[PDB]
């Protein structure tokens, strides 16, 4: 039993020396030469304004127009970023809605939170009603984190150390990842759709295959939980910002810490990150009313899109990367560009 | 989804009548409707427009002030009071379905039609064909114009073809003038520009046959298209 | 003609002078920070706050005006302002005073609504009912004394241009006694309702077993009327000036005290406004970059 | 019990500590080089005119 | 200047606006509280009688108030990630057995250290608390088996039923460290008939009084 422990320490220690023996450059000394990215000034072009509570997290879809954004009053809002209309107002059945998704050809949008199912609604319906879908019972930790990695199959992340591969037709999970020692509060799919990543409140990241069904590799370096994780746009790379105040890039392939994103004034924790179309720019949002633009690779803090009234609780960069819509526990998002 | 509808028959000039257009198998309190009517024999003469909540209502100037629409939600009904009736005003009634919201797919279902026989500034629009000779398996286009632009500033070039097979209501087959309404074969395709539209059939074979009508939204009143008919 | 000056009245000048000046820097400085802090933070501009909002603006507009004038006259009779402004300064000077007694009379009926029936504030004091009510409150300011526009004389007991007693007093006591009543009667009642509605709901929870409401009621009661009623009643039963030892002087001075202590009880003790405060003395240097 | 719980452990550690490995540095140079390639097209990095902003003042 | 079906889209807006607020005004008017305390402290009896695979809702209507109670025990999982979700909440009640020197490894003082997490956290600065104390009628015979000495050494001075239930009263409401935020409204259930539904009614009314109360300046 002891000498199981044992390996198990002897195999932490090679990895730690492995990753010790590639770090023969820091992203720092590399990306000190480039010319720095100048003060980001970002207006609030338009504010979605509706919600009654606390927005929860928001997603943009495909399309770059319309975005979803959920709240604990009850309420999923697609709105149409150009105008500020509500396309849909879904009414959701369990108010406590922790995440919401929308899907990439549009037809769906789904939601889940702490009754422990992942609502999937169909929108382009002939009745013209959006109608749920399915629920996807299955899980028993609320459901931190929904990304529709197509029409048919999704993939969930949950507060009971489990994650999910869940096909919609059939409405039971295919696939189980587990590993995490702790609740699971983040998922980001990969650019490819192969492989996707999520953040533990074990202070530990694990990057997943979702055909083969079992992690790939563990990243370690956080203080405290991971509360988001996002995919650099390359899908070689992601970034994941925890409750420690510190946002941390990590590479799949050199498999370590690449960069730490943080500030002395900068105490409390972060709430979601985000990049831009280039990867050069870091958008988290964090617990202290306001988000921080970080210059991704130099680690500056370049900019503040600093208009909320409360806590900043998520955020998206669209896919042309045109405009970051950002929504707060004052329930209005608003959309800086 | 269903529209059955009621109310017409024979009325002496100068009398009145109440179309009922009753809807099943949809949100009716969240769709906006219209009613549009098709003479015995020409092409279609859009007559009214009701908006969901009845926050909004336009008349064809040739009804304004003689018929007024109306809609209850509770019992999912629409309603087309006509008083003082010419002869002008025989003709088949559609009760159209329409949704307005960023990407949706207005007059995308069509009622089943009922006639009403009496005893006895528009956007310009023209199709170059009333009639064309057609062979299944080849490929056939049809052009249509319009006296103005149709492309508004947002880029949503308002035009809609629409397809009547002999004895059928007409169904919805493109709008926005290039987006394909769902359940079509996918054949069809639309295209061009302000003032000169149309719309290709690739591999055409049975169902296709029939009379094509354009029509635009940028503007009320919808002026529709003369109707250009596809026979064997 | 225009003139106030009496060997009699002498000794009380000069206090009269100090308490004006006091009167103008406390309301002043009370009603300039109120408004700050309903402007600083959004959170205190619901819709009850408006009642406030309102009886602050139209204190200090006898805080910044019309104050400093009255303490010029009890001050050396020049008298700058011409016989045109004192028309118009007795007219912005009632008007002032009948909108805070208004406004106390709504802050009375919106805290009864709330505390009694919470249900039935929004009916009442919602968007557009809010805005008909503060907007109404200035109409009727001004249509109460507009047809007594040329009667704003100067009245020598008074050292300060305002309606003559002897001229228009039907009218005039007519419309004086409207606001006694409105005054006495809603803030009497409604506190008085709301006192009851707290102690039922104390004794309930009691019932079920094993302090600030009632002083703070009481101390604006009790400055509402020893601001106005002296003058009010004073004026109501003396038809004929007669004025022994001058207390209409005196009885006028009491009514300056409202514009004083209307911040106190309304924007200091409020709990809202002390956060508001207390945040923006702590916060210092991070608020100094807030907008 | 917890027997099996170790054997995953090791197991999965196992398997972990087979992978490629490649030096940090070519990973900074591949985000350095991705990040320079779209730059021009960033709306956020540089912001794109009004004219083609579709998220102009209201 | 809108298209034609623009002003359509607004206009559907504008409806879907009206619905949102008529639907918040209706949520609005709706009492929430949270429900929290071990299993075995007679919580599922409290929710049985006073309602008359994650997060349990419970709809109550007493006197024209309709009460929405968030049983949340299921949620067998890291709290501090969910537990900001009820910030806004009027009231949390809180129940324990006054019986709870069973379960030796003690669970009387396991309970005082939920009772103190719960009541000095920073989401619950504002928000009061209902404390009720279960199992009256065995406890009443319970304190006499055994007195509180071989939970609390200093224990009730006279070893009787009022003397030690009014000790164990105290001790939980002296965790509060915030006397002035907070009003801690404790009962004795004794499997009462509805006392249960009363009592809670009489502090929610309670609270929502001082709320007003402070919302107007009064307080």
């Amino acid at each position: 039993l002891d000498q199981l422990r044992q390996e198990a320490e002897q195999l932490k220690n090679q990895i730690r020396d492995a990753r010790k023996a590639c770090a023969d450059a820091t992203l720092s000394q590399i990306t000190n030469n480039i010319d720095p990215v100048g003060r980001i000034q970002m207006r609030t072009r338009r504010t979605l304004r509706g919600h009654l509570a606390k927005i929860y997290a928001m997603h943009w879809g495909t399309d770059s127009r319309l975005l979803v954004s959920a709240s604990q009053d009850g309420k999923l809002i697609i709105w149409d970023s150009y105008t500020t209309n509500k396309v849909h107002a879904i009414p959701l059945r369990s108010s406590w809605v922790m995440t919401c998704a929308y899907a990439p050809s549009g037809n769906y949008v789904a939601c889940g939170g702490l009754d422990n199912i992942c609502s999937i609604y169909n929108l382009k319906t002939r009745e013209g009603n959006v109608r749920v879908s399915r629920e996807l019972a299955g899980h028993t930790g609320y459901l931190s984190c929904c990304r529709f990695l197509d029409d048919n199959q999704i993939v969930t992340s949950s507060g009971d150390t489990t994650c999910a591969l869940w096909d919609i037709e059939t409405g039971q999970q295919t696939t189980t990842f587990t590993g995490h020692t702790g609740d699971v509060m983040s998922l980001s799919l990969a650019p490819d759709t192969r492989l996707f990543v999520s953040g533990a409140c074990d202070a530990s990241a694990k990057l997943w295959d979702v055909r083969e069904g079992m992690c790939r590799q563990t990243f370690t370096g956080h203080e405290s939980d991971i509360n988001a994780i996002c995919f650099f746009p390359n899908g070689n790379a992601f970034a994941t910002g925890s409750d420690d105040a510190t946002c941390r890039l990590f590479d799949l392939r050199a498999d370590q810490e690449l960069m730490t994103y943080s500030h002395d004034n900068i105490i409390c924790g972060i709430t979601s990150v985000s990049f831009s179309k280039s990867g050069r720019l870091l958008l988290a949002g964090y617990d202290d009313f306001n988000c921080n633009v970080w210059d991704a690779l130099k680690a500056d803090r370049a900019g503040v899109l600093a208009g909320h009234d409360n806590r900043v609780s998520c955020l998206g960069v669209t896919d042309d990367g045109m405009a970051v819509a950002t929504g707060s526990w004052d329930s209005f998002l608003k959309i800086w560009n | 989804v269903q529209l059955v509808e009621s109310g017409g028959g024979l009325v002496q000039p100068g009398g009145s009548r109440k179309l009922s257009c009753s809807a099943s198998g949809f949100a009716f309190s969240s769709f906006g409707m219209h009613w549009v009517r098709q003479a015995p024999e020409k092409g279609l003469e859009w007559v009214a427009y009701i908006s969901s909540g009845s926050g909004t209502i336009y008349y064809a100037d040739t009804v304004k002030g003689r018929f007024t629409i109306s809609r209850d939600d509770p019992k999912n009904t629409l309603f087309l009071q006509m008083t003082s009736l010419r002869s002008e005003d025989t003709a088949m009634y559609y009760c159209v379905r329409s949704i307005y919201y960023y990407g949706s797919s207005p007059f995308d279902f069509w009622g089943q039609g009922t006639t009403l026989t009496v005893s006895s500034s528009d956007i310009v629009m023209t199709q170059a064909t009333s009639s064309v000779p057609v062979t299944p398996g080849e490929s056939v286009s049809i052009s249509c114009r319009s006296s103005k632009s149709l492309l508004h500033s947002n880029g949503n070039t308002y035009l809609y073809w629409f397809l009547q097979r002999p004895g059928q209501s007409p169904q919805l087959l493109i709008y926005r003038m290039s987006n394909l309404a769902s359940g079509v074969p996918d054949r069809f395709s639309g295209s061009g520009s302000g003032t000169a539209f149309t719309l290709t059939i690739s591999r055409l074979e049975a169902e296709d046959v029939g009379v094509y009508y354009c029509m635009q939204h940028l503007e009320y009143p919808l002026t529709f298209g003369a109707g250009t008919k596809l026979e064997l | 003609n225009f003139s106030c000056y009496h060997e009699s009245v002498l000794g009380y000048r000069y206090v009269a002078v100090s308490w004006g000046v006091v009167v103008a820097v406390t309301g002043t400085v009370g009603n300039v920070l109120t408004l700050l802090a309903l402007a600083i933070q959004p959170k205190l501009r619901t819709r009850f706050n408006l009642l406030i909002a309102n009886l602050t603006l139209a204190d200090l507009l006898y805080c910044t005006l019309l104050q400093p004038f009255s303490v010029d006259t009890y001050l050396h009779l020049h008298w700058r302002t011409g016989a045109t402004f004192c028309r118009v300064f007795g007219l912005l000077l009632f008007a002032s005073n009948s909108v805070s007694i208004l406004t106390l009379c709504l802050i009375a009926l919106g805290r009864y609504l709330l505390i009694a029936h919470p249900k039935l504030f929004p009916q009442v004091f919602s968007a557009k009912g809010i805005v008909l009510a503060l907007v109404s409150t200035w109409v009727v300011g001004v249509a109460s004394f507009a047809p007594l526009w040329p009667i704003y004389i100067l009245v020598p007991v008074v050292c300060t241009c305002s309606f003559d007693r002897i001229r228009g007093r039907p009218y005039t006591t007519i419309l004086m006694g409207i606001y006694f009543v409105l005054g006495l009667s809603s803030v009497g009642i409604f506190y008085c309702l709301i006192h009851r509605q707290v102690k039922r709901a104390a004794q309930a929870l009691d019932q079920y077993k094993l302090g600030k409401v009632t002083r703070m009621c009481f101390a604006v009661f009790l400055c509402f009327a020893l601001s106005y009623i002296p003058f009010l009643l004073l004026n109501i039963l003396d038809a004929r000036v007669q004025a022994p030892r001058v207390v209409h002087m005196l009885a006028a001075n009491l009514t300056w005290l409202n514009g004083c202590i209307n911040p106190v009880l309304y924007a200091a003790m409020n709990r809202q406004f002390r956060q508001a405060y207390g945040s923006i003395l702590k916060r210092g240097p991070r608020s100094f970059h807030r907008l | 019990a917890s027997i099996a719980q170790a054997r995953k452990l090791v197991e999965q550690l196992k398997m972990e500590a087979n992978i490629d490995r490649i030096k940090v540095s070519k990973a900074a140079a591949d985000l350095m080089a991705y990040c320079e390639a779209h730059a021009k097209e960033d709306p956020l990095l540089t912001p794109v005119p009004a004219s083609e902003n579709p998220f102009r003042e209201k | 200047t809108l298209s034609a079906e623009d002003k359509a889209a607004v206009e559907r807006s504008k409806m879907i606006d009206r619905n949102l607020r008529e639907d918040g005004e209706k949520a609005a008017r709706e009492v929430k509280l949270l429900l929290l305390g071990a299993g075995e402290s007679g919580k599922n009896t409290i929710v049985k009688q006073m309602k008359i695979t994650g997060i349990v809702e419970t709809h109550f209507t007493f006197k024209d108030l309709h009460f929405k109670m968030f049983d949340v025990g299921a949620q067998r999982s890291e709290r501090k990630k969910w537990i900001h979700c009820f910030e806004g909440v009027t009231a949390i009640i809180f129940c324990v057995a006054l019986s709870d020197y069973d379960l030796v490894l003690n669970r009387m003082h396991a309970s005082m250290k939920l009772f103190d997490s719960i009541c000095n956290n920073k989401w619950f600065t504002d928000t009061s608390i209902i404390l009720f104390l279960n199992k009256k009628d065995l406890f009443e015979e319970k304190i006499k088996k055994s007195p509180l000495t071989i939970c609390y050494p200093e224990y009730a001075g006279s070893n009787t039923y009022e003397e030690a239930a009014a000790y164990i009263q105290c001790q939980f409401e002296d965790l509060n460290k915030r006397k002035d935020t907070k009003e801690i409204y404790t009962h004795f259930t004794c499997s009462t008939d509805t006392k249960n539904v009363q009592f809670v009614f009489d502090a929610v009314t309670d609270v929502i009084i001082k709320n007003n109360l402070k919302d107007c300046g009064l307080f």
